[PDB]
């Protein structure tokens, strides 16, 4: 099947990996799995576009981790945005003075 | 004596309903506003400024925002069979509307 | 949704499950207002008016 | 005119009982219960219902001395409660020091110095029998009052915990100490077999805690069994009649009981509970109801709290039970006025 | 330092502010228990609509809150104002 | 020089919608019809609120549109108030509009 | 002559184009600064309502060119009832006069 | 089959996917399922039980759907 | 034939979604009522449902163009895209 190969990608193999750090034993059906790629598909285009929004307003042609992390908080409400704020800067800085 | 001319509850009320409805001007003062505005911002920031512009945007958009909730508030209290609006129609106008979150 | 699965007796996360966990959570609930979950239903929350009164007269 | 009362005692040779040291006025109904002096009747009132109010941003919502709302400051040594005013300190002690004093956090207050005589303070000497009489003359309510215990004759406080560890929540607290363990708290999960003798074998206890299971009914045993044997040990507990002893205790309810077990508990512990919500996230979140003999706790209620709200928000707890942590945040606070009596580890 | 703190101007919107928001609601009669929970309402809708702005401000590297962050800020809320600049 | 606004008849500025999508990075390449067509679309969306705003004028006996006069052109027609329904005019107030 | 004393950037609008339309619509009536900004923000609102659907229309095709017929969906989606009916025509008519007027 | 007769007046001759007929109506059921819980209250807070389309035309006419 | 598909919602379909909405008690005019909402309900989807299939230069309506129709009215609906 050479005619036959179109693969789209999706976020099974990494929501997958996430519940089982989180529930080492509970699994997931296929309908609760196209439902989480929905939700970060969904939250991707909110976060992406209130950005984009973000970088418009002030003349920046560069969308950074600033842009990202303004828009965490804006959309995500309540003590929520606090922990994806935290949770965002510890992984940039674990990522910047690493190997 | 009979001489000092009084009104009925439900004239001046009609009357200055239809005289608010037609006309634009701001209805909540302008400097308590400001003072509200300044006080609910000093939460979230220290040491903010506003421009008079910004104040103005958003006491249009508060008023606006008012005037429509106590138009749902007195269709909630028309349809429980009453003239009088409560604070059980606020409360159902903003259950209905999804702002209970 | 792992909680709300060992709840049910289940080791398998159905669309329920996201339901019960998004739908109970405030702060999900207010990020996933607008968003209907397909094969979730409802919260099982009966209001306090509906229910025959269960009680005993004092005197 | 708060630079006026710093003149009328060293120039005119005035008694500081004859200015009330508030506001500043002249007219003197009482005298001062902390410190020498006088107050004017609306600040009296205010003073005394300031005490009651309980603050979750400070230790005091509004001021200790003149009872005002803002410039309020954090005592240094952390085993300490006190809170004044800005305005109180440049009146009295001199103009330019309370700037100082809000700039350290470890600035000792003066309740924690050596000498109390810092310019224009004079301290009282068992003043806790005396604030005990102030109650009792004007406040209209007796409340439950134990003798406060000097730091130098400060005692390691000795804590028995039923059907809830508060272990963690006394270390944030400084209640107890870590990385030593000589056993200044029990847990005790099963008191069923508990006797006197085995009270007295545990050693004398001065704080008893007991709470309710957390809102997913983690217990198969009916919620007033915890109230009633709490009621049983803390008899037990209590000193022998005749003997200056401080004794406190604390039942602290995540609405499990109903309006019938509310009343019994109400009536055995001879107080009305104390119904405490938590911050709004949009609507409401939970709330708790605690009954204690702990000062300025029965006051923590707040009247804009209503019943049916109540009712709703335990039947919407109880029948979704998504969170099952008790609530140790909640009722962490309430024994925040209890730091006074016993020894802090920072 | 310099800054008195703003209190108690909740009291600032009168009952006559809200009795005339609610003759153009198309109101006839009003409770006594309105007021309170009218107070607390536009409180909230403050609260939402500032929380907003602030963090519109915070992104621009200012100090000034602009009509152009309030205008964006309700249009993020779904409440598209006019006369200030889309 | 033939502007592109007087080549397609309108009256609103083809160039400037052209560099205003171009600018807003909506797509990769922005083709040679759509600004003509977004134009067209604009400047009948305008001319219909300002042939409402002036009748509401004319009704009100004067020859200035006023934020009122925008508000009643809006509020009025059923098709601009389903597509301006979470829109707030600013100096507009609400209609004369009493329950019976 | 004086000229260039404050240097401030020329913030772009459409007013005179509204101006030129309510010429064209009413020979005589004027309008305030106050509503030329309402329909200013007007012609932003539609003019990024109108742009962002036809970017949405243009990205579920995976084509990464807007045309006239992306336009055209966008406003057969936005513009309720005969509002799209004519707006339509308006656009196919002004497409028509722009590709044949050499 | 109702589906099929609204589409007939908008397009004539559609085709329609198994998932998009069930999309819709996991859509549709959750819209009034919420519907009727507007409805309830609605119904509820006229010191009533039973639900009438008065009930309905208020929960729709203070969602702003009423077009 | 070609007229009775509203009707095709039956009385106890509505029953069991107003059982599921929590109520208690539905009057006889609810029937005809909530038949004209769900059916205005299904023309604002489907009017959008069919534009996408227009722009598309396709004759099948898919379960995407049904997503997309729902997340431009704020219906957003999960599990059907992948
Ligand atoms: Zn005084
Ligand atoms: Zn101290
Ligand atoms: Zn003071």
């Amino acid at each position: 099947k050479k005619r036959r190969k179109t693969r789209k990608e999706s976020y099974a193999i990494y929501v997958y990996k996430v519940l089982k750090q989180v529930h080492p034993d509970t699994g997931i059906s296929s309908k609760a799995m196209s439902i989480m790629n929905s939700f970060v598909n969904d939250v991707f285009e909110r976060i992406a576009g209130e950005a984009s929004r973000l970088a418009h307003y002030n003349k920046r042609s560069t969308i950074t981790s600033r842009e990202i992390q303004t828009a965490v908080r804006l959309l995500l409400p309540g003590e929520l945005a606090k922990h994806a704020v935290s949770e965002g800067t510890k992984a940039v800085t674990k990522y910047t003075s690493a190997k | 004596v009979k001489k000092p001319h009084r009104y009925r509850p439900g004239t001046v009320a009609l009357r200055e309903i239809r005289r608010y409805q037609k006309s634009t001007e701001l209805l909540i003062r302008k400097l308590p506003f400001q003072r509200l505005v300044r006080e609910i911002a000093q939460d979230f920031k220290t040491d903010l400024r506003f421009q008079s512009s910004a104040v103005m945007a958003l006491q249009e958009a508060s008023e606006a925002y008012l005037v429509a909730l106590f138009e749902d508030t007195n269709l909630c209290a028309i349809h429980a069979k009453r003239v009088t609006i409560m604070p059980k129609d606020i409360q159902l106008a903003r259950r209905i509307r999804g702002e209970r979150a | 949704a792992g909680n709300a699965a060992r709840d049910n007796k289940k080791t398998r996360i159905i669309p329920r499950h996201l339901q019960l966990a998004v739908r109970n959570d405030e702060e999900l609930n207010k990020l996933l207002g607008r968003v209907t979950i397909a094969q979730g239903g409802v919260l099982p929350n009966i209001q306090s008016v509906l229910l025959p009164k269960k009680t005993e007269s004092s005197k | 005119g708060r630079d006026l009362i710093a003149y009328e005692v060293k120039a005119n040779q005035r008694n500081i009982e004859d200015i009330c040291i508030c506001c500043g006025s002249l007219q003197v109904h009482t005298q001062h219960p902390l410190f020498e002096g006088g107050i004017c009747a609306p600040c009296k009132d205010k003073f005394l219902d300031a005490l009651f109010l309980y603050d979750d941003d400070g230790y005091q919502s509004y001021c200790s001395i003149c009872c005002s709302g803002e410039t309020l400051l954090i005592c240094g040594n952390p085993d300490c409660t006190r809170c004044y005013c800005f305005e109180c300190v440049d009146s009295l002690v001199g103009p330019g020091t309370s700037g100082k004093v809000h700039a350290m956090s470890n600035w000792v207050c003066y309740l924690c110095l050596p000498s109390s005589r810092s310019g224009l303070l004079q301290r009282r000497r068992k003043w806790r029998s005396q604030l005990k009489a102030f109650y009792d003359r004007e406040s209209e309510n007796p409340l439950e009052m134990f003798e406060t215990v000097p730091v130098w004759r400060r005692q390691p406080v000795r804590v028995l915990s039923l059907f809830e560890d508060i272990k963690k929540e006394l270390t944030s607290l400084g209640f107890l100490e870590s990385g030593s363990d000589p056993g200044q708290l029990k847990h005790v999960v099963d008191v069923t077999d508990t006797v006197r003798k085995d009270v007295e074998e545990w050693g004398p206890f001065d704080l008893v805690y007991g709470a309710t299971p957390p809102l997913g009914h983690t217990c198969d045993r009916p919620p007033s069994w915890y109230l009633f044997q709490f009621h049983r040990l803390l008899q037990y507990a209590r000193p022998k009649p005749g003997s200056p002893g401080p004794f406190f205790w604390m039942f602290v309810d995540n609405l499990v009981l109903n309006k019938e077990d509310l009343d019994v508990a109400s009536r055995f512990l001879e107080m009305e509970p104390v119904t405490i919500p938590d911050v709004h996230g949009g609507s409401l979140q939970n709330a708790v109801r605690v009954w204690s003999n702990i000062p300025a706790i029965r006051s923590r209620h707040w009247a804009l709290v209503s019943e049916e709200e109540l009712s709703l928000l335990a039947q919407n707890k109880q029948s979704s039970k998504l969170a099952a942590k008790w609530p140790t945040k909640l009722v962490k606070n309430c024994f925040l006025p209890l730091r006074e009596y016993f020894k802090y580890f920072s | 330092r310099h800054r008195k703190v703003l209190r108690d101007n909740i009291q600032g919107i009168t009952k006559p502010a809200i009795r005339r928001l609610a003759r153009r609601g198309g109101v006839k009669r009003i409770s006594g228990l309105i007021y309170e929970e009218t107070r607390g309402v536009l409180k909230v809708f403050l609260e939402n609509v500032i929380r907003d702005a602030v963090t519109y401000t915070e992104h621009a590297k200012r100090k000034t809150v602009t009509a152009m962050d309030v205008v964006y800020a309700l249009k993020r809320q779904g409440r598209t104002l006019y006369g200030f600049g889309g | 020089a033939k502007t592109r606004s007087s080549r397609a008849g309108l009256q609103f500025p083809v160039g400037r919608v052209h560099r205003l999508l171009r600018k807003g990075n909506y797509a990769e390449r922005v083709g040679a019809g759509a600004p003509v067509y977004l134009a067209a679309v604009l400047e009948y969306l305008t001319a219909e609120i300002l042939e409402l705003a002036g009748n509401a004028a004319r009704d009100n006996k004067k020859t200035r549109i006023i934020p009122r006069h925008l508000q009643l052109a809006v509020r009025n027609d059923e098709e601009l108030n389903k597509l301006l329904g979470r829109v707030t005019i600013a100096q507009g107030g609400v209609l004369p509009n009493i329950q019976s």
